[PDB]
């Protein structure tokens, strides 16, 4: 067809980042995947007149035993040029929602001659004792971000029938997926889905739980009685926990641990410290108030683990106004390993965003750069890719979270 | 021999022009032959002379080269190299000695002067000008990439591999490596099969302009391959030369130290401790140093080591990876990686510099992640692992880290010293403990501090400290609460850095000071330790932290 001409935000230059070393097992399947899409004439070799390169690499999605191939354009999104694409803020509230994987469609479509210089990758060689073997994209990429954007056209198109038919339902598209929504009982959202798939074959569990996700309140212990220890972890965390909820007051309580007395020594409580306490409840018994979500602003996503299979996080824009906050237990299988539990937790928690601000959130991950670049990927089972940075999660923000109900 | 291949576009770094530098005068013997040389290479189509329609220039120069009182050229691409533009790339890294399967037999072709065998762009020639002077005051430029300009590498190993793509496919069970000019070949045929099918490459590249030295004249195994000896069922450690000496010039201790390092890898066992000593204040590179007795001894001892030569084998797809682990120091570990017990592929070791504070699983854990990266750029795929470690003392350690960690399937290997956890944290108070509150401040400015405690049972203590600081005065506190305890402890301190021993319980630290409290600690059968916000009434914080502030 008749390509329209995307370009680089102005200044910038193509993407020259490495490829990471793949396992043989998973060059293989790159390189059968690539012959194919050669033949397809979806893709074309290139020579080392091109020095641009974005990394590759393979992954498998649940319920496919069949490889499938993932580039990592998060630095040529960076670069490519804005265009406006519409968010609701429906299915943030539909009583479910599916998600659907369209990146497909962008291999019909061609890719302007000048910008694909731009898409080089590269299959590497085990030892390198072969020189790479290096393609660039002929047709819209999967995981581009402007592959959504140019097939957006055709896309409301085909969609618009089920759209008109159906108003009661909410569809979003982000990249490679389409989020359904619907408050239709499960039969018929089901039912309705498999129809739009048809709808859309036509042209050439698993169920999502939007509500739900309420913020956990935070709650704290009550016992029979009280020691100077029970009360100083408690202490701790009321004063740090201040910086949220400034009607927090640890006055009374402190009086009860003024004297050098034993951590195990237990003391009862001044019936003016149990008040403090018992307003402290009420206070925390909600969100603070005034926090809105701004678009301008980045979302950030921070994740401490907890031990056991568990693991704590909190969605903001500003540190101390969380959007979202949560809890995760580990997937059922990944009971030895905490890189396959953190990305499952990573993907999640992504998805989330998605569907309610229609975003990734940058994360900032509490695990060694090294350990986390070795091994994401063999987990990973999205199209997309958020960012991240690696961080040393402070012992107090870690204490506070565990509380949470 | 030039060759009918497709030249590679070539272009000129954004926005800039050719080459535009004077070219230097000459004796009638370096014009003279100058002159000889490129009729030479003018006749065979190489260069081609050009007029004045032509602005740029480059340096030609002329050395004879060693071993022929015969005349050679060279041309200076400095400046064009710095205005061409940039390729991909010329050494995805190089391929390990390990990483290879054995085969019947390996043959290696000289491709040697087929740079000069690819056609450069037509476009881009203009830019290779240079110019032949006369005696009191001849131009050419070049039709074929030219040797030492930027492109030329990378220009013609892509050519090779389009080249190649065709003879490759017929012969699959054939293997071509390359690098560089030197084209390696080898298989699993009979030799008659696999000289006929060399022979057959041969006539292939020879086909387009391709020259390759004929088995008339060109190696033989075994073949040097940068630190290796390889012979096609197994490889060497070309033992390594430590030149005896008089007397030592700092320079040469460094260099020394450094193909000892270099040694520590496949030898380990190596040292260099007291001849790193020996640099210590050095005020020149040339002074001489006076070799201590200590030093001695150990360069001796090394001489013993890098005596016996080190064989090892290659790679076998039909067995499994194993990597085993020693740790031979506080952040030292060795590890030998093999498929057949004592037939190793790869050994190696690292040393590391304690930073901040670690401690030896979180350094055993990364220990594994970097072999399991190199295996994986090896041998597409990683170990099983054989640790000197107890699942039980993992297990503890890692469900309760903070960090995200882990460790691919591996099996304890009881070959001692084990890692194991030199101390670990009471979860809650412990019952029937002294409970010392210990507290420290220092004046930021004059660096005058005081730390010390009062506990439960009524014991105190404070002690004034000269040019300190903060951290030191805090940690201080708790140096000297662990000191005068006894056996079981509680501790309750409003330090940040306290927050970090708890969440960490480090065995290894930068810091001598915290070193210091890890060999109290580790000395306390039972410690519990515990933080309170700091400047609150948190009694304890209100007296020994009290009486250290003014
Ligand atoms: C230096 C080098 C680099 C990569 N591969 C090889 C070689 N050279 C060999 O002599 C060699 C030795 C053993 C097995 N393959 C070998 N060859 C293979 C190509 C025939």
């Amino acid at each position: 067809i008749e390509t329209v001409p995307v370009k680089l935000k102005p200044g910038m230059d193509g993407p020259k980042v490495k490829q990471w070393p793949l396992t043989e097992e998973k060059i293989k399947a790159l390189v059968e995947i690539c012959t194919e899409m050669e033949k397809e004439g979806k893709i074309s070799k290139i020579g080392p007149e091109n020095p641009y390169n974005t990394p590759v690499f393979a992954i498998k999605k649940k319920d496919s035993t069949k490889w499938r191939k993932l580039v990592d354009f998060r630095e040529l999104n960076k670069r490519t040029q804005d265009f406006g694409i519409p968010h609701p803020a429906g299915l943030k509230k539909k009583k479910s929602v599916t998600v659907l994987d369209v990146g497909d469609a962008y291999f019909s479509v061609p890719l302007d001659e000048d910008f694909r210089k731009y898409t080089a990758f590269t299959i590497p060689s085990i030892n390198n004792e072969t020189p790479g073997i290096r393609y660039q994209y002929n047709v819209l990429p999967q995981g581009w971000k402007g592959s959504p954007a140019i097939f957006q056209s055709s896309m409301t198109k085909i969609l618009e029938p089920f759209r008109k038919q159906n108003p009661d339902i909410v569809i979003c598209q982000y990249m490679d997926d389409l989020y359904v929504g619907s408050d239709l009982e499960i039969g018929q959202h089901r039912t309705k889905i498999e129809e739009l798939r048809q709808h859309l074959l036509r042209w050439g569990g698993y169920e999502l739980h939007p509500d739900k996700w309420t913020v956990q309140p935070i709650v704290l212990p009550e016992k029979d009685s009280w020691t100077v220890n029970d009360i100083q972890k408690l202490v701790g965390k009321l004063n740090w926990a201040s910086q949220i909820y400034p009607g927090i007051k640890v006055r009374q309580l402190c009086k009860l641990l003024r004297g050098t007395k034993a951590l195990t020594e237990v003391i009862p409580l001044t019936e003016e410290a149990e008040l403090e306490l018992a307003e402290n409840r009420e206070i925390l018994k909600e969100p603070v108030h005034g926090v809105y979500y701004d678009p301008s602003k980045d979302l950030i996503a921070e994740i401490q683990k907890q031990g056991q299979g568990q693991w704590t996080y909190q969605i903001y824009q500003e540190p101390f106004k969380n959007l979202k906050t949560g809890k995760y237990a580990r997937m059922r299988g990944a009971h030895t390993n905490d890189v396959k539990q953190l990305t499952e937790a990573v993907q999640k928690i992504t998805t989330e965003s998605i569907v309610i601000w229609g975003k990734t959130p940058k994360f900032k991950l509490p695990i060694q750069k090294e350990t986390w670049e070795t091994w994401w990927t063999e987990y990973w089972q999205a199209t997309w890719i958020p960012e991240w940075e690696f961080v040393n999660t402070p012992p107090l923000v870690k204490l506070w979270y565990q509380l949470e109900k | 021999p030039i060759s009918p291949i497709e030249t590679v576009p070539v272009k000129l770094k954004p926005g800039m022009d050719g080459p535009k530098v004077k070219q230097w005068p000459l004796t009638e013997e370096k014009i003279k032959a100058l002159v000889e040389i490129c009729t030479e290479m003018e006749k065979e189509g190489k260069i081609s002379k050009i007029g004045p329609e032509n602005p740029y220039n480059t340096p030609v120069f002329a050395i004879k080269k060693k071993d022929s009182t015969k005349w050679r050229k060279l041309v200076d691409f400095r400046e064009l190299n710095k205005r061409t533009q940039d390729f991909w790339e010329v050494q995805l890294g190089i391929p390990h000695p390990a990483g290879l399967k054995k085969k019947k037999s390996v043959t290696v072709l000289d491709v040697g002067d087929a740079y000069f065998s690819v056609p450069l762009d037509e476009d881009f020639r203009k830019y290779t000008a240079f110019t032949i002077p006369s005696i009191n005051n001849i131009r050419y430029q070049y039709n074929v990439l030219p040797q030492g300009w930027k492109g030329s590498p990378a220009i013609f190993q892509s050519s090779m591999t389009k080249i190649l793509e065709p003879f490759r496919k017929q012969n699959p069970d054939i293997v071509i490596c390359q690098y560089m000019d030197d084209l390696y070949v080898g298989s699993d045929l009979e030799i008659g099969q696999h000289r006929t099918k060399i022979e057959e490459l041969r006539q292939h590249l020879l086909r387009w302009g391709l020259t390759t030295p004929d088995k008339k004249h060109q190696k033989e195994p075994p073949f040097l391959w940068m630190g290796y000896e390889l012979h096609p069922d197994k490889w060497t450690v070309q033992p390594i030369v430590l030149p005896e000496k008089d007397s030592w010039t700092v320079n040469d201790i460094q260099k020394l130290v450094g193909k000892l390092n270099w040694a520590s890898q496949i030898y380990p066992g190596i040292k260099v401790r007291q001849l790193c000593k020996l640099l210590r204040g050095t005020k020149a590179l040339t002074e001489v140093i006076p070799l201590t007795e200590e030093a001695e001894l150990e360069l001796a001892e090394n001489r013993e080591i890098l005596k016996e030569p080190v064989h090892g084998v290659y790679y076998d797809p039909s067995k499994d990876l194993i990597a085993e682990i020693q740790k031979q120091g506080q952040g030292q570990w060795t590890y030998q990686i093999y498929q057949e017990p004592f037939k190793n592929l790869k050994t190696g070791k690292y040393a590391r510099m304690r930073g901040a504070h670690t401690n030896d699983v979180k350094q055993l854990t990364e220990a594994v992640q970097k072999i399991t990266t190199e295996s994986i750029v090896i041998w597409g795929k990683t170990p099983k692992f054989k640790l000197p470690i107890q699942k039980e003392t993992w297990e503890t350690w890692w469900t309760e880290y903070w960090q995200a960690t882990w460790i691919p399937e591996w099996e304890f290997v009881n070959t001692p010293p084990l890692v194991k956890l030199w101390y670990q944290l009471e979860k809650e108070p412990i019952v029937g403990a002294e409970t010392f509150y210990v507290d420290g401040a220092a004046n930021r400015e004059t660096k005058l501090g005081k730390a010390g405690y009062v506990t439960n049972r009524g014991r105190q203590k404070v002690v004034t400290l000269t040019d300190t600081t903060n951290q030191k005065t805090e940690l201080q506190a708790i140096y000297l609460a662990l000191q005068d305890s006894g056996l079981e402890v509680n501790i309750v301190t409003d330090s940040q850095y306290a927050l970090g021993i708890i969440q960490a319980q480090p065995d290894q630290s930068e810091s001598e000071l915290v070193n210091q409290i890890i060999e109290q600690l580790i000395k306390k059968e039972k410690v519990y330790l515990a933080w309170v916000p700091a400047h609150k009434g948190i009694g304890g914080n209100e007296q020994v932290d009290k009486l250290v502030s003014a």
